RNA sequence: UGCUUCUGGGUCGGGGUUUCGUACGUAGCAGAGCAGCUGCUGCGAUCUAUUGAAAGUCAGCCCUCGACACAAGGGUUUGU
RNA sequence: ACCCAUAUCCGCAGCAGGUCUCCAAGGUGAACAGCCUCUGGCAUGUUGGAACAAUGUAGGUAAGGGAAGUCGGCAAGCCGG
């Protein structure tokens, strides 16, 4: 219940729409961690650093338009924090995002 | 009878329409609109089957250096049709044709549109071709 | 001096208040006058924009080069639900003004009328009501309902209805119903309080206010622009590229011995938003909706004499930014003011309208029914099916 | 430190300026 | 907390720029302790710190 | 009411849409939009662009 | 404007519509020709089939009742 | 020793100003013209976060007319190897 992996896919661009140039990807940075923050109620969110290649790969104006995450919630490590869990965001490589759903992994 | 209804205007003055007949002429520079009232900072514009006040620019020196009337038939600007087209031309083109409305010249080269044929019936007795 | 070539002015001293209406629903500022010689009816409604296409209708006006031609036209669709019946209220003739008597609800009122007594639904413990109700199962509140009935048929003059809109049915996401009071226009006052209170809790339609062919009044706010310039809004003229201070601005403003500005001024501010009330706009159809029976439903709502189709109204993809019309709608000449999803009130004419232009009657041909999001080339589904043929998909 | 002398005059409003001229 | 002195030492050994110096991350406070060349050539034997290799500029 | 083909693609042009254009010459002929309004003026070959009826009915698809 | 009548918003996906114009790969005694081996094998822009194909599609477009979790919460105030 | 210049000099200063010289790749190209990259260097030049209202500044595009605007083809655009 607490310690949830999962899958998801974000449609990055119906989030950028409507931004300049030099300001889309650390927006849409900024809607992945809003995206996390909206399904998991955890402040705490620490996105991984693959998944800043991922988009960043082709550069700041062209971002991807759909991207695939595994969003969990762990329990918290020692340096204590009033937020009691986080949430680790990871890249999925994925090739056609045809037909794929929020596929509930297990642990 | 049937009036004539408002068609889209994209020939103010300064435009040099080609002269379609067997005068000589072969440009027309626009220099005012017969029948616009004005206002302040506008240009009078002449629409397809519009009486017009023309000066033959180069062609016949018989022709040059006076006012002549005339009567745009063809222009480039879309203008909607009632029944609901857009019918659009390739050039402006008009014809030197006097104050009650007989024409100067015998033929009319290109087609000349049913909104100036319905207007003026001897432009439209010579024109083979309507619109 | 004096100007030298002399110029009409850029807007009109009539609509000078160009501030945002606090009402978002189009209220009626005067209703038709009543005689007692007509029967009692409606004389307004309260519809919705839905979407704007084409018409082709033959014209009938003599003399004319344009008479027995096939036009085009531009027409607004305008969804228009039945509305419910949930109270009445009576006006009584003041000297000092035409002041509102007595406030009679109905008993059984339903949700969308209920979630416009309250801002905040969901924080709300839903308990309107609830003790006027109770005033319908008793012995004395039928007695004070009797009597304030009574006294209503003596001393009101003008009884408006109170109505609402019915938003379950549409495909609009808020839920909340807006309601409207009409006055009913007809025979003595006894006669329409008792016609009142036999339409008190029940659906009126839209085929017993309105009819065919009739001009109409659209009462509605502005699509909203926001702050614009004062060539946005009051269309001047633009000063000349050479100017250091900014060219779409207003160059002077008035005179030295003036010391103010003149309410006439042009002056930058807020354009759109605004109430507004346009005359003259003519009905061509008053379609029916979607209905079911014999199993399959029956949708052909765009079918003319002419056409012989199944298609609807509903465009291919939909209305744009609105949504599938299902419920009664109508159909008006030209366009209307405001954006989609708006609430759109109609009303009766004002003017006695007996007109060549006005009176006459249209027959439809054929209702242009292509996918208006984006240029579309196809009427309906099977039709494109047709022409395309198998794809790859299929 | 050093103490900001007084404003240097900066020769404007005089005759060699055609911004702000009177009467003639 | 502070490489720069390392980075700089580092880069004054290998004849190179700091753009390729790479230091290792993980064992931070064995680097940052060093502040000696005597030191730094000693991490480059361990292997810690690594000269990164040129961009490729490619001519085919 | 007159349901004339399009002379670049081929379909069916409906009379509240199209643009039609009437050269010096006669032969007016009817657009359904802009791009094939474009592709005449620039007078490129309808049997060769792909999308049209007249490739396929050249190339029998 | 919405925020528990097993009911509702939202995310994803699917259709509807629409924009551009026929995707990568594979096959071709299609291809101006060129080279090597005694007809075959290589280079080759472009063409045809797969292919009205591929890509995008609400961020302010239309339906989903297909998967998903969320949604009866927190704080400030006001009396005849 | 160091700075030798958009932070170590002079300009009241970590000032878009000024200051005498050397070293001098690959492609595109006539070129040490402009663009990208390799060695080297940097965090965008006294700050950012959230929306994209009016006026602006710097960029652009406009159906038809083509200087009819204006003191004046002012500016922009056309030609461009
Ligand atoms: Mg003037
Ligand atoms: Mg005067
Ligand atoms: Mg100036
Ligand atoms: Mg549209
Ligand atoms: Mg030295
Ligand atoms: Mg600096
Ligand atoms: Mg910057
Ligand atoms: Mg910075
Ligand atoms: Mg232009
Ligand atoms: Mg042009
Ligand atoms: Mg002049
Ligand atoms: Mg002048
Ligand atoms: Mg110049």
């Amino acid at each position: 219940n607490e310690v949830v992996t999962r899958e998801y896919t974000i449609n990055i661009h119906k989030r950028i729409h409507g931004v300049g140039f030099k300001k889309r990807a650390p927006r849409a940075l900024k809607e992945i961690r809003k995206f996390a923050m909206k399904e998991m109620g955890t402040p705490d969110v620490r996105i991984d650093t693959r998944l800043n290649k991922a988009v960043w790969a082709k550069g700041i104006r062209n971002v991807p338009y759909r991207i695939r995450v595994r969003l969990s919630r762990k329990r918290n490590e020692d340096e204590d924090s009033p937020n009691k869990l986080y949430t680790l965001v990871t890249y999925v490589p994925v090739t056609t995002f045809k037909n794929l759903q929020t596929v509930n992994v297990d642990e | 009878s049937g009036a004539k209804f408002r068609i889209s205007l994209g020939l103010p003055v300064g435009a040099v329409i080609n002269c379609a007949d067997n005068t000589g002429a072969k440009n027309l520079y626009i220099i005012s609109v017969k029948g616009i009232k004005g206002r302040l900072n506008r240009l009078p514009a002449a629409g397809v089957g519009d009486m017009v006040m023309a000066t033959v620019k180069k062609g016949k020196p018989e022709l040059r250096k006076k006012v002549h009337p005339a009567v745009v038939i063809r222009q480039r600007k879309s203008y909607r049709r009632k029944d609901g087209v857009f019918l659009y031309f390739e050039d402006n083109a008009g014809v030197i044709v006097n104050n009650k409305g007989e024409m100067k010249g015998s033929a009319i080269t290109g087609p000349v549109a049913k909104e100036c044929a319905d207007l003026w019936p001897r432009i439209a007795s010579n024109a083979g071709s309507i619109a | 001096s004096h100007r030298k070539f002399s110029a009409p002015r850029h807007g009109s001293l009539g609509f000078l208040p160009r501030k945002r209406s606090s009402r978002h629903r189009g209220k009626v500022k005067s209703f038709p006058k009543d005689d007692p010689s007509k029967p009692v009816h409606l004389t307004a409604f309260l519809g919705y924009k839905a979407g704007m296409t084409h018409i082709v209708r033959e014209v009938d006006r003599p003399g004319s080069k344009v008479n027995k031609k096939e036009v085009v036209e531009a027409v607004t669709i305008v969804e228009t639900p039945p509305m419910v019946v949930v109270g009445i209220v009576g006006y009584v003739e003041t000297p000092r003004g035409l002041r509102t008597f007595k406030t009679v609800f109905a008993e059984h009122i339903s949700d969308e009328c209920k979630r416009r007594f309250y801002k905040n639904w969901h924080k709300s413990k839903k308990k309107a009501f609830t003790k006027y109700c109770k005033k319908w199962q008793d012995d004395a509140g039928k007695r004070q309902l009797d009597k304030d009935f009574s006294s209503m048929k003596k001393y009101c003059q003008v009884i408006r209805v109170l109505a609402h809109t019915q938003m379950r049915l549409l495909p609009l996401r808020q839920k909340k119903a807006h309601l409207m009071e009409i006055q009913v226009n007809g025979g003595t006052v006894a006669e329409k309080l008792d016609w009142a209170r036999e339409r008190l809790e029940q659906q009126v339609p839209v085929s017993q206010v309105f009819g065919q062919d009739e001009m109409i009044d659209v009462i509605g706010v502005t699509k909203g622009k926001g702050y614009k310039g004062v060539t946005s809004r009051w269309h001047t003229k633009k000063l000349p590229r050479k100017t250091h201070r900014g060219l779409r601005k207003v160059a002077c403003i008035g005179a030295w011995h003036p010391a103010r500005v003149a309410f006439s001024v042009a002056r930058a501010g807020q354009k759109g938003y605004h109430h507004r009330t346009e005359i003259n706009k003519k009905i061509y159809k008053i379609g029916q909706g979607y209905l079911i029976k014999d199993g399959k439903l029956i949708k052909n709502n765009a079918s003319t004499d002419y056409d012989l189709s199944d298609k609807s109204i509903n465009p291919l993809g939909g209305f744009v930014h609105y949504g599938e019309v299902t419920n009664d709608f109508v159909m008006l000449k030209g366009c209307v003011v405001g954006t989609k999803k708006r609430v759109l009130t109609l009303r009766k004419s004002l003017l006695v309208q007996t007109k060549r232009r006005a009176l006459e009657k249209i027959d439809l041909k054929f209702i242009d029914t292509t996918s208006k999001f984006g240029h579309g080339r196809f009427q309906t589904v099977e039709e494109k099916k047709a022409f395309m043929g198998p794809l790859k998909k299929d | 430190d050093p103490v900001p002398y007084q404003p240097p005059f900066l020769c404007q409003w005089g005759r060699h300026q055609p911004a702000w001229k009177p009467l003639m | 907390s502070m490489l720069r002195l390392q980075k700089r030492l580092a880069s004054s050994v290998l004849r190179c720029g700091k753009k390729k110096v790479w230091l290792d991350p993980n064992e931070t406070n064995e680097i940052a302790n060093a502040n000696s060349r005597q030191q730094i050539r000693k991490l480059i034997k361990d292997g810690l710190i690594i000269r990164k290799p040129v961009t490729v500029h490619s001519r085919a | 009411m007159k349901v004339e083909l399009c002379s670049f693609s081929g379909y069916k042009i409906y009379p509240g849409h199209g643009r039609r254009y009437a050269r010096t010459d006669g032969k007016v002929f009817q657009f359904l939009n802009a791009k094939c309004e474009s592709a005449f003026l620039s007078k490129r070959n309808p049997r060769q662009i792909n999308w049209t009826v007249l490739y396929r009915r050249k190339h029998k698809k």
